[PDB]
């Protein structure tokens, strides 16, 4: 050989129940000090009940299953309200195009933002009715328009031929429509936070709205209409619910503690910065 | 045997006689991208010692009223040494990092700095104060370069999230009575095996004085904080002409 | 190891003991340069005071790695971090840290 | 070159200036060759 | 099977359908420096594909009265791509080279170019004509950079030595009726295992029309000569700040 | 293995005599053509006598030993003439310092410049006498002053104490002094050509005299004097001869075909460029 | 385990809680003279514990402008205890020595003393300043006795030799922030197996402040330096009447 | 302070390659340093003076 120079301390465990407590007695000695720690290392304390007090034995059968990320997320929650009025400002044309973005509602958003990256399949349920909750015999069409596919421009656009895009035809009187959606990102996981820009070039203040936008999260358009060449006399409200399933999450982060202002960024109300915890008068009184 | 330490990589060596162990972010060491995860087909270039070495960025001055600072990776080095050059000439890049924040005082000074690594550190604005203006951070704030930037609202990390929970991220404390540095080894984290060193910052480094600096009049008042970092397992692909942004 | 005269100033000649050590002190500015000298062991300069420099002047050529050990003689209460660098041929004294 | 990485910090009661002694020598892979006379010694006058 | 050829290295590929074999200078292939010959102790950096690839320099125009041109290695690339950057950031450098000179005409043109590699190509001046002036070549002439320079007295190679004997050096001829290129693979040659890419040119490349170009009026008159080169086994050591000269 | 991508056609022969010639007859056929070549390849012709004509057998015993580089170079030749006059312009002080440079005389220089790199030991002989060739009883001292050692400044300089430098004391009436010198370069071989500069920095026309100067070839000073505190009444001429031995040469090059002008460079007389060969009137007549 | 130490010999014991190891001059321990090297035929006397014990000489005061001091062996003890008596009654003498220089301050003082042993420490004069006077050191300077003497030109050790090279001799540093003493064990060194304790000093001990003492006004200013020494393997021969010089 | 020289070597402070060093140490042997004749006396014996 002519040139010599050319030649994870963590594993998963199955913990179905909470740790038991072993009985301990008194310890009176030197050299050993479990109560003293050094938080500077970046590690959490390893002290346990038996190190600081005399304990009895407790056979703990308390389950740890409900805190599995799967059971935390697999509960359908509202992610969009699409209205289609008959008279007024909004689309009175009998059709609506909605760009898919699940960051419009707080409850579900705060739960997802607990993690940086998430990969999952989802079950979407479509609850439709009139603005006052009544139901009428109306035929509707829901169509998924992937990025790059022609978006319908009217109630009779050719796009509704849906020869390749997936469509769902259902009556407002039928039960809520429901379908399963796979993990569709071009990347290996969706990311609720993208500290960067989508393209190269200079980033002048005129295009600062690009910051934080990652195409890997842009899944396309969800189009809906009333099936017919004539206008429908009924106002329609579509509530979309998403249920995460077969989920995997990476990198936990601090939970949102300021009200949400916009879908596409973490901006907060600067003049009214809420304190994470409520306050009191003195530090020595409850 | 835990307070003393030496970090030697490339043609550089760091020493410290008052450390508090070392943190391996999420328990994983940096590593080159394996063939199962890779997608780009060209043979990567792995410069080794010319880019995986320690680089010392500008020093900051810790004052009794400092808010805190932050830097973004790999932005901080995109224009330094042979690392910067490879980052500019190649479209794709990936690597880990060894972060060593330094700060020494005397046995009479006091104060505690929280040094943390927050991946995908997206910043937010105060929305014009009232919250009716959908303003956005300027390029100079999202990617402050080697000089780093100052936090205006450390309590919410300038992003609507509680600083009190930042310890959920790889971190160390530099508590003056205990240690004079912090060391965190960070592996590559992304949803893709390689990425642009220019358009995307994988994580941000935050140095925040949670416990304000304090000392009696007469004691040295210039207490600097220096940041030294070293890329680890730096790989590059998609060669072409140099591009700064 | 023998003492290197890093502080070999013209204003020291009348009080030579002062050339045997150089100072460090509380700075108000950051990244300041404390001192600089060539590494050339057989060249006129600081190395001349070392037994190594004197002995290698009895030979025309030399080869090998050198070693410089710095001992801090301040008080026990003083602390600080210094960056000592060695720049290979090609670049003049580095402008900054 | 020797630079200040951080700063020389000291509490009240201690000198704000201290000194450093530099010691030098060769390592194990060091050798010399081609014996010659030195420049560091001359005989300006006679030695009585 | 000897006239057709493909040279693929790095992310670049060269093709030719009218070659005349390939020359391996002095019968030796380029190779990294072995531990027995090396003297510098630091671990070298061997960038591999980012620097060992084909680079195409400016094109020259062959006229009926051209004297000839020459380039110096590694000078020609000290300011190009990632190779240049490594050459500037490191004190020490060594490598071999694959030289591919290109020139095509038509079956009606005629002329012969002698393409040779002359190691340690030291230039001389005409000494003021009379020979009483001890003048010396300007930096722009000894190291012409990527643009290359023109010979003023090809017969004596601007150095008091007969061009008629240049064939004693690794070389090929580009005779228009036969081939349209020349390829020479050159190993590292020096009295030292590594050297400064800035202060020393290991060899010079000479392209000289020994048989003048000729063609009938009406035939294409723009007959260019292009030079494409590729470093091989490029190594670098003695890292520091960038230095251009 | 996680990452897969991370994993001389010439030999010496002993030819003591010239190649023999094998007897050959006539060859009359197609496909085979030894006479045709392609000089473009860069190769010399491989055609031999028997390929182009009918040959007889010749057992050739002609030796190839005299053309071995060793016998070509190991012949002492003049490389310096050092004079030391009593009255006049030059050193009338009784001592002379000569910087070692063997490029002052053509014969020996042209032979060395046939190669780019050369490594060797050498035998130096010192022939000394008066300018008219007569000899007188004069005691002389020759001293080798390596780079970095103090050069004598007078006839009584302390340097002549020669406590470490090697010195030779000899009479002008003794036979020529003679000594062996080793290969002293810091590099692996001396080089007659160095296409570069000795140091970094800008190379303005003011310092263009640096071009081609390689310290690896600068061996120091050769000092000589008459041994005595009083001036000698005799003029002295020292002729220095060098004999190369234990030599190795690399990279042959074109032989000098223009007169030499200077020691340190290849400059030639531009107005008088000699043709390598003599001329004639027509190309069709001798 | 390297900072704490105890030296017990004879009826004396020395302790220290802040040492910096111990030096064995030239790697050799003191030893009685063997029969192969000896030349004098009379049976020697080896008093043992009455002479191989620790003796404490006068204390010196370290000031901000002290030049340094020196003592000569065995001169310092020729008139102390039973050792002195044996040195006076016998013509021949030999022995080794354990030198323990003491000096403690506070964690707020600073300064460094170089403690070295220079065998055959021959002193020189300033030659009348101009250098035309061939003057010589007085008996009181060459053999200062137990009180020791002061250096007038520490830089040249009062002998035309550089203090910067004194570390080529067995030595230790007493750097106030690190240790409070120096210990050197010295074997017998001479060109003869035994010698006169009166006419010849085998070596001199030098204590020189290379880094001046310094402290803030208000801190203790009396910083003494004490020298304690112990003969080792002391032998004596050639008995007769007592002679002081 | 111990009085010992540093034991640190190239490989302890930087990343090194392998170097098979054949450099001789023979010329620095005290024998070759001293065994070179040098002047130690000039004795003159004048006729008048
Ligand atoms: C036949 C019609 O039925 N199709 C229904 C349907 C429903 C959802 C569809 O895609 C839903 C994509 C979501 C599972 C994930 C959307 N994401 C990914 C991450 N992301 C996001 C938003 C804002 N900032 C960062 C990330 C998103 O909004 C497509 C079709
Ligand atoms: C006791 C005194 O005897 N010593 C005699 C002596 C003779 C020659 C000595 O060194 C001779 C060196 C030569 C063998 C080689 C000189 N070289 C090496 C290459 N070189 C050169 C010159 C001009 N351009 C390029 C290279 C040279 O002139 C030293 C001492
Ligand atoms: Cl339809
Ligand atoms: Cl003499």
């Amino acid at each position: 050989d002519p040139i010599a120079d050319m030649i994870s301390l963590t594993a998963l465990q199955v913990l179905p129940t909470a740790a038991n407590t072993e009985a301990s007695s008194h310890r009176l000695g030197t050299g050993v000090v479990p109560a003293l720690q050094a938080a500077e290392t970046g590690a959490s304390s390893n002290a346990s009940d038996k190190n600081l007090i005399e304990t009895r034995c407790v056979l703990n059968h308390h389950s740890t299953q409900e805190t599995a990320i799967g059971n935390f997320f697999s509960r359908a929650g509202l992610v969009s309200i699409i209205t289609m009025p008959t008279t007024g400002t909004q689309n009175t044309d009998g059709y609506v195009n909605w760009d898919i973005d699940l960051m419009g509602y707080a409850q579900l958003r705060r739960k997802c933002e607990l993690f940086t990256y998430m990969r999952f399949d989802a079950e979407f349920t479509f609850v439709v009715a009139k603005p006052n909750g009544e139901l009428v015999p109306q035929l509707l069409q829901y169509m998924y328009v992937p990025p790059g596919a022609p978006k319908p421009t009217s109630r009779d656009s050719f796009a509704w031929q849906t020869a390749t895009n997936p469509s769902v035809f259902v009556k407002m009187t039928d039960p809520p429509a429901q379908v399963s959606v796979p993990f569709m990102s071009p990347a290996s996981a969706y990311q609720w936070f993208y500290d960067g820009y989508p393209t190269f070039g200079e980033h002048l203040q005129a295009n600062d709205l690009d910051y934080g936008q990652c195409p890997n999260n842009m899944m396309g358009t969800f189009s809906i209409r009333t099936v017919g060449t004539e206008k429908s006399p009924h106002s329609i409200t579509l509530r979309v619910y998403m249920r995460i399933k077969h989920v995997r999450a990476w990198i936990p982060r601090p939970l949102r503690n300021q009200p949400y202002l916009f879908k596409t960024n973490p901006n907060y109300k600067g003049n009214d910065i809420k304190c994470t915890s409520t306050s009191r008068d003195k530090i020595t009184t409850l | 045997s835990d307070r003393v330490a030496q970090l030697t990589i490339g043609n550089s060596t760091i020493t410290t006689q008052e450390a508090a162990n070392i943190v391996i972010a999420y328990g994983e060491w940096p590593e080159y991208c394996p063939d199962t995860d890779a997608t780009a087909v060209d043979k990567p270039t792995r410069p080794d010692v010319s880019v995986n070495r320690f680089f010392t960025l500008d020093t900051k001055s810790w004052a009794k009223d400092s808010k805190g600072w932050y830097w973004k990776f790999p932005d901080v080095l995109t224009e330094v040494g042979v690392f910067g050059q490879n980052a500019q000439f190649h479209y794709l890049y990936r690597s880990g990092f060894c972060v060593h924040v330094q700060c020494n005082a005397s046995k009479f000074h006091q104060g505690a700095l929280l040094v943390a690594v927050l991946p995908e550190y997206v910043l937010g604005t105060i929305a014009g104060g009232t919250g009716n203006e959908n303003s956005h951070p300027p390029y100079a704030t999202t990617q402050p370069g080697q000089v780093g930037a100052v936090l205006t609202h450390p309590y919410v990390l300038d992003a609507g999230i509680p600083l009190s929970q930042l310890t959920v991220c790889p971190h160390q404390w530099i508590n003056l009575r205990t240690n004079n540095c912090a060391t965190i080894i960070v592996p590559y984290m992304n949803t893709v095996p390689f990425d642009s060193a220019l358009n995307h910052c994988n994580f941000g480094l935050l140095v925040i004085p949670v416990v304000p600096l304090d000392f009696n009049a007469g004691a040295t008042s210039e207490i600097p904080i220096t940041v030294t970092i070293a890329p680890m397992c730096a790989e590059f692909a998609g060669l072409r002409q140099a591009v700064k942004q | 190891e023998t003492i290197l005269e890093v502080n070999n100033l013209k204003t020291n000649e009348t009080t030579p003991m002062q050339r045997l050590c150089f100072p460090v002190s509380v700075q108000s500015k950051t990244g300041e340069l404390c001192a600089a000298f060539r590494a050339d062991p057989g060249r006129d300069g600081p190395w001349q005071s070392t037994i190594l420099g004197q002995l290698c002047r009895y030979y025309t050529q030399w080869s090998g790695s050198l070693e410089v050990t710095f001992m801090f003689a301040g008080s026990f209460m003083a602390t600080g971090k210094m960056l000592i660098a060695y720049t290979p041929p090609g670049g003049n004294v580095p402008a900054d840290r | 070159t020797i630079w200040y990485q951080t700063n020389y910090v000291v509490p009240i009661g201690a000198p704000t200036t201290a000194y450093i002694v530099a010691l030098a020598a060769a390592q194990d892979n060091f050798t010399m060759k081609l014996c010659k006379d030195t420049e560091d010694i001359e005989q300006t006058a006679n030695i009585q």
